[PDB]
């Protein structure tokens, strides 16, 4: 799978904030060494509290959790 | 008019007065205050700067 699909969630102030970044990749097993900054953001003026989260998958895969 | 944290989404568009170079104006902006000299630069922005 070249397709690397790298976001960012943040809460601030009231606004689920997100960013995105597509970029080829070799390796799937584990994230490769290099560096590529998530310049595309956008902002959600919501105001709804988030404390959890749920990976949203269709089902008729793999995928890496870090934190901030 | 509800206003939350989050950043605005409901503004009210204005008439953006011509502009003018070489002369000392006010360069009030959506986010900017002040006066100065507004010449033509060919600074490379990005397309979220
Ligand atoms: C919910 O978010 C608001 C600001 O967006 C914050 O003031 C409040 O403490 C938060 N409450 C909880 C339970 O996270």
């Amino acid at each position: 799978f070249k397709n690397l699909r790298e976001f960012v969630f943040k809460n601030i102030d009231g606004y689920f904030k997100i960013y995105s970044k597509h970029t080829p990749i070799n390796l799937v097993r584990d994230l490769p060494q290099g560096f590529s900054a998530l310049e595309p953001l956008v902002d959600l003026p919501i105001g709804i509290n988030i404390t959890r989260f749920q990976t949203l998958l269709a089902l008729h895969a793999a995928y890496y959790v870090g934190y901030l | 008019f509800e206003l939350l944290h989050a950043p605005a989404t409901v503004c009210g568009p204005k008439k953006s007065t011509n502009l003018v170079k070489n002369k000392c104006v006010n360069f009030n902006f959506n986010g900017l205050t002040g006066t100065g000299v507004l010449t033509e630069s060919n600074k490379k922005f990005l397309p979220f700067q």
